[PDB]
């Protein structure tokens, strides 16, 4: 009769789809809540400054 | 929580007096005390002669 192309028929799936995404690859910062010189500064007086 | 204390720029006006007592030998001299001390500045002083 006649030559068809593949996409020309609806294509049933056989497999599986299991979906894996690898994790992000992430960068942690320098984070302090207080940093020594912070803390430093917390006390009233500092004996050598004065 | 701020640690950091409330900081702000403040203006001591006092009078360092200092009073020596000097024994003066024959070849020589010689503090015998020093008496430091801080006097404030008065308000009357401050405002009409400082400021």
């Amino acid at each position: 009769s006649h030559q068809l192309s593949r996409a020309d028929i609806t294509t049933v799936s056989t497999f599986i789809d299991l979906n894996i995404t690898m994790l992000e690859d992430h960068e942690f910062v320098p984070l302090e809540v207080y940093t020594r010189h912070e803390i430093k500064d917390s006390g009233l007086l500092d004996y050598t400054e004065v | 929580e701020n640690i950091a204390p409330y900081k702000f720029k403040a203006t001591m006006y006092y009078k360092d007096v200092t009073v020596s007592q000097v024994w003066f030998g024959h070849r020589y001299s010689q503090f015998m005390g020093i008496f430091e001390d801080r006097a404030p500045v008065p308000f009357e002083e401050v405002i009409d002669k400082i400021n």
